[PDB]
């Protein structure tokens, strides 16, 4: 005999869009910080 | 009628005298030649405005899909479009002003054939 | 056999396949009277029962007659080969 | 195939909407019965914004194939959009989708 | 103006939506495996034994593995010197790609 | 046999399909009459029942006439090697 | 035997299904009494077991008399090529 | 199928809301217990806004049909929603989940 | 036989297929008359209906001639070894 | 055989693969005749319809001919292990 | 293979376009027929911005390989964009997918 | 061991939006200016 | 015409002399050698702005694809569309004056190759 | 044979393989003079049609001539186990 | 394995940018053709921002293995940038995407 | 199953939180030791908002069941949170993860 | 297993910052070699937020276990972060990943 088992595999990466809306927020909070001044 | 339906009755009436057809959603058993008209209803804000009257804000998007082999045709009937409706429409009980119209265009490949849509916005004040 | 029979054993209270069965019932007798001896003109009441099993086994079998298995979104099926390949050896020893 | 079950096919036919009236009204066409071969019913929960419905999502097939244009199926008693028709040389599968 | 609390939100929550369809995904990619395997595994030897040896694991975060445990299963998916071959999980394969994406899509649109 | 026994057992009750029955029957009768010895006119009343057996399971192979097995989009079929071959032992052993 | 001594082994302890079991144990009772010699009236108490035994083994089958295996979403079932099997070898080498 | 254990079906039949009293009280009508076979309990973690709850996501199998409409069972003492129903020939097969 | 009988049983009501359909059964009578005894100039009616159920698999088997097995994209046929095997014990029994 | 009379079974209607065909028929064609007794000058007419048939065998194996399974992109087709396996029986019963 | 159907091929070839005159129009380079094998006809639903299409995604098999340059094919009345191409020692085959 | 794969990685084109947010704030600091001076 | 063609038919009669290929989007039998302009529909705004004229917003993107191998060159492209679209494009219908041009650079590794994709931004105030 | 008709047969209308080709031929060729009786100095033209059969056969098996089976990535052969088999047992009855 | 086709391999030496001249011109160093064997040619669509392309992801393997660095390779004519190396005892396998 | 190894079941009973000590100091119940059988250690890479730890997913098995409520195992020097826990005719199973 | 490659583990030992030097060098113990068996080297491409690296993941197996802790193994002359061990009764299993 022999162990010929068959694979399959889903799987999803997340880590670039968590930079992405990293990078949005504190755009957002840079107009905050200018809009208290107003 | 609200004003957004007497507002989308009144732009069915000018569209669909090109004799291009003209459709809010097409159907799967429905062949619909290029070019054509999406339209969808108007949004409706509505506020007082005096002692007497209400007024507000109602939003058209209309919306033009064509193959791309000809853009001066395409182009055509965005500026018919914009010169049928604009600066202002009347209807039976209400009147629209324009207060901008937004004009986008896009190359759309999802199709497997590369089209133009071009989508029409109209801020109508409303009275 | 009654129909009643079968009819309690598969649980089957309502009405609404009483023509299959009464089929089925009828296509049973028959086929068990052929394998008994050319003279015999009765079933034997000691193999009353064969009549109601396969039956049973027949009812399970709606849709599947002519079928070694069936498959479909969620179910299956596989069937034995033939219904009375156990009764066969039975009625042979009885006459032999 | 046991073609046991019968389908009632249906042409949903797209009116132009009439902006005088305000209506778009669509007409049926609905042909014969054609016997067929069906999948058990499901009856699942779809979740829909305003809340659960009773779905089933289903194949129906037909031996070799039919003239005319469909677009709805009735069987069973549940009326479905046809979503997918695959063309095979001698047969024809419908995926089909109840409405609501 | 609140706009913060949304981008806040998406950046909390959006890695358990992900992880939900995979984990969905991956157990109807079993199921549909499952049937499949009798769908064409009908020449007339069926114990079953494969079927009963289908499985998935969440093997890491965001990563999902079905396995086939059953020893001699590549021989039927890829046939041999002596068979023809019986494909059951390539023909899953093309299932539940197109649910993933659109899916993953919907979780986005 | 009658059309309308077949009919009854399949659960039909509509006419949508009696040109295939008949045609299957038709068949079923001849197949029988031609399995039996040389000087049988007919098929004896005690094999009716076997023309309308093979007339069902026929009805369930009905496009798939000689295929071992049917796969059509999740649904899939696997059909008996042989239509009489459980009525061989029985027409044999009845002649002989 | 009693219907209560079946009941008791597949852990039964209402009444829901006293009107299948009945016709099971009749028909296992009709069997056996099938199996041994022609001169024997009644299964002897020697082997009043079996009936209780091939009583569970189709109180488990109930809904698969005919079927080799059984898939019912995700519950799959295969059974025994014949319930009788293992008693022939007593009830054989106990008259001969 | 070994149908041992026995389940209670239920209707719960949903009231219109009443706006004179704040309440839209529902009835429950529950019905004879039916001989069925069901998967063993799982007692799984599901991980709700406001925390941990012990789900179970199971599946139960009976004989033919019933005429009635259901909607719930309850069965080895918990309570489940129907989410889905698969009408076989001769046999019908029930997806539920615990409520809570 | 005619076509129309052939068109018959296989439910096939238009006309876009007769070319194939008489090419097969003009196929599947030579082969017949092929199978007799070498005096025999004619087909027996009594074997008059081989031919209709041959062109019936071979009517499925279009596009398969040579393949014992045909698959795609979820649609699969796997086909028995010879369209005649049934048939040529029973033509041999007749004749002898 | 003419060619037109293969040509109408496998439902050609143009001239795109005559030149194919036209090789295929006189390979069948010398096949068969290499298969009959030495001193047979000529396949008989009674053999003709041997030649289509194999000549459509040939015509759906095309790219295949060695192979005894081929997938290609989803699309798999496994293959008869011998063209006139079927004929031998009557070649060889007709001569001896 | 049985190559029982026949393919046109086309090659759409896309022109500069012109601001003068607002027109970038291609030109389309169509070829003789050549034998071929696809699978079946599917009308699946494809579900675009403004609605519902019959969309087909298939594949076609053709016997070695063409010398020309190609883009498009048309085969049983439906064009196809091709949008993969995979070639074989003694075979080439298309993936292709309807136009609309 | 054959392994059949699905991967998906997920996007945002975050760049416009950035170019959106700062014009805005560039345009409300001339008010800033034009209240003050 | 709209303002929207007008000014995509003039930006595509400057930057196609240079020799350069010009499009609009690269189809699959179609081969672009490096370096490469994409030139993409503008936005309009319009609105009322005397009482004899309206006037609106017109947003140009023009977009440089080089490989990476001589950036000194790409930076040339890029100063050679802004010295020619700027200050100010006059056509038959339309006036169009720079309000503001943004330059944004990515290195693009999309394509197994280390490409430059610089896009220019041009709003113009339109009258 | 010629070339041309090996050609013909498979379709090949360019000229980019004749190097391989009338090498095979001229290996099949060799082969089938190896099979006959030692006496025999010419190929009968009875069986100058295996030549190009098997030359079809070698032309497809291209980059697979040591190997049961070849797959990469959803492309498949599997090949028979000689390409001569069916022959052997017709060059044999030619000569007993 | 038969390793019929002949690969190019390539190294692209990565220059320091020179701010004085705006230069990182690039250094290919490349190398004597061995003997390797290939998956078959595909030509699929790739989707980028500019628009289409035909793409093609492979694999290529030799015997043994080489004593030199390696970035690219070329073969059939196509240029490909080596995205994984795999070394096996006596055999090296390489996965290779186009360049374009 | 060879049920060589030894598990101690826990059950951390939640205390009401105390507003006047700003407390809600939980009681573990512990239970005598089981004879068990459970999958191999585990060591994994999770990577928590604070960093990494070593985590144990892990399964558990127990000949027949126990008559008392429990939440928490200890075996191996390892403390788990059970999961799932589930219930077997003859047998049950519990789905384990190590905390921390 | 043919246990012919020889690894070397080590430890990693992590200092606490030292906030009037801005240091916090850790220290490293190193083991003995051990011999073990491992996978072919693989060599793909990751991409970093600062580009392209040749990863390794790969899996490593010894005879028994080892006493003391470990958190790297140094083999081929590629330094690896160990990211799973697992325990098996006569073996002991790590996951391990190329650093850089």
């Amino acid at each position: 005999m022999t162990e010929y088992k068959i694979k399959a595999t889903i799987e999803a990466s997340v880590a670039k869009f968590k930079r992405q809306i990293d990078s949005a927020v504190k755009s957002v909070q840079r107009f905050k910080r200018v809009a208290d001044q107003t | 009628m609200t004003p957004n339906l007497q507002l989308y009755n009144k732009a069915y009436e000018t569209l669909q005298g090109y004799g291009f057809p003209v459709i809010s959603r097409k159907e799967m058993q429905q062949e619909i030649p290029y070019p054509f008209f999406v339209i969808k209803m108007p949004e409706s804000n509505r506020s007082k405005y005096t002692f007497d009257s209400y007024s507000g804000d109602t939003n058209l998007v209309i919306d033009i899909w064509s193959v791309s082999d000809d853009l001066g045709h395409h182009d055509g009937l965005v500026k018919r479009c914009i010169d049928d409706l604009t600066p202002s429409v009347k209807t039976n009980d209400y009147d629209f002003e324009e207060d901008d119209t937004n004009i986008t265009q896009l190359v759309d490949d999802t199709t497997n054939q590369e089209l133009l849509h071009t989508s029409i916005t109209i801020s109508y004040k409303t009275f | 056999t009654t129909l009643a029979d079968v009819k309690k054993r598969i649980g089957l209270k309502d009405e609404k396949q009483d023509e299959q069965l009464e089929e089925i019932i009828k296509s049973c007798e028959s086929q068990l009277l052929s394998m008994l001896p050319i003279e015999v003109e009765q079933i034997p009441e000691r193999f009353s029962y064969m009549i109601k099993e396969v039956a049973v086994k027949r009812y399970n079998r709606i849709g599947a007659e002519g079928m070694t298995s069936e498959a479909v979104d969620g179910r299956s099926n596989a069937y034995e080969l033939n219904d009375f390949k156990e009764y066969e050896a039975i009625i042979d020893n009885y006459f032999n | 195939m046991r073609y046991e079950d019968r389908v009632i096919f249906q042409l949903e036919q797209v009116a132009t909407y009439n902006p005088k009236t305000s209506k778009k009204e669509n007409t049926l066409i609905t042909y014969d019965a054609i016997p067929c071969n069906i999948n058990p019913i499901s009856r699942a929960r779809k979740q829909l914004e305003f809340g659960d419905v009773k779905n089933d999502v289903s194949v129906l097939r037909i031996k070799e194939s039919i003239s005319y244009p469909v677009s709805h199926v009735l069987v069973n008693g549940i009326r479905y959009k046809i979503v997918d028709t695959r063309i095979y040389r001698h047969e024809t599968s419908y995926y089909i989708e109840e409405v609501n | 103006d609140a706009l913060l609390n949304q981008f806040h939100d998406m950046k909390t929550n959006i890695d358990d939506d992900v992880d939900d369809i995979l984990q969905e995904n991956a157990k109807e990619y079993v199921v549909r495996a499952k049937l499949k395997a009798r769908e064409v595994m009908n020449k007339g030897y069926w114990t079953g034994n494969l079927s009963r040896n289908i499985r998935y694991k969440k093997t890491g975060d965001l990563q999902y593995t079905i396995t086939s445990h059953a020893a001699y299963s590549g021989f039927l998916e890829f046939g041999t010197r002596y068979m023809e071959a019986e494909p059951f999980m390539w023909p899953v394969y093309e299932v539940i790609r197109k649910s993933t994406v659109e899916e993953l899509k919907a979780l986005f649109e």
